[PDB]
């Protein structure tokens, strides 16, 4: 029984961290579109910032 | 082999006393181990079983 008992855990173990696998990947590409959108917002600000100094 | 050896030295045992007992059959048991050396014997199997 312990030898069919764990040979099944390895199974469940293999499909929960291949779930893992697949929802890092996902927040993976999520963080970096994040990034890239809060990044060109910082850039189109600069511009901004740049007027008024500069007008002042 | 024993009890084709036991059955006839048995025989040979009893030729010279020439009483009138006949064998019938030699039908071994049991050849179980000592029972305080049974635990060892089994974890032996259990350990390959640890072992997978």
């Amino acid at each position: 029984y312990n030898r069919m008992r764990a040979e099944r855990e390895a199974v469940a173990r293999r499909h929960r961290s291949q779930g893992q696998e697949e929802a890092e990947k996902l927040r993976a590409t999520a963080d970096y579109e994040v990034t890239r959108t809060l990044a060109e917002a910082e850039r189109q600000g600069r511009i901004m910032r740049g007027e008024g100094d500069a007008e002042a | 082999v024993i009890r084709s050896d036991t059955q006839r030295e048995l025989e040979e045992t009893i030729r010279p006393y020439d009483m009138g007992i006949t064998l019938l059959d030699v039908n071994f048991q049991a050849a179980r181990p000592p029972e305080e050396v049974k635990a060892a014997f089994d974890d032996a199997i259990a350990a390959r079983e640890n072992e997978q």
